């Protein structure tokens, strides 16, 4: 098919981006730490969560 | 001073998200498409007979045309 590959994998990206603002980290961010997570959520992150969903 | 401002959703919530599936019927039965194929193949049929009728014709004045010259 291949097409919706690129179609979804911009939204890939856009989670790719709530990755990276969450931790610096676009992929393999280490944020999920044993006692809980490594840094709370910048100011604007769940306003770009619910715009994105 | 300063109270505790953190990253929290705002008062009254967020707006409702849609996620049910959504695929719409468009909307033609298919009788009317059979209907409209069979319209469009008469229509053809009708418009080549007429076309074909003419060419005979035509090819008739041709032929008339060489005999007068063969001799």
């Amino acid at each position: 098919a291949m097409t919706p590959f690129f179609w979804m994998f911009e939204e890939r990206e856009k989670m790719f981006e709530f990755y990276e603002r969450v931790s610096g980290a676009r992929m393999h961010a280490a944020y999920i730490r044993p006692g809980g997570v490594h840094q709370d959520l910048p100011l604007g992150l769940l306003d770009d969560i619910y715009e994105f969903s | 001073a300063s109270k505790v401002k953190q990253d929290m959703p705002p008062p009254g919530g967020y707006g409702p998200i849609d996620y049910k599936r959504n695929l719409p019927r468009r909307g033609l039965s298919g009788y009317s498409m059979f209907a409209v194929g069979i319209g469009t193949l008469l229509f053809g049929y009708w418009s080549m007979m007429k076309w074909n009728r003419e060419r005979r014709r035509l090819q008739i004045e041709d032929f008339e045309a060489r005999i007068a010259l063969m001799p």
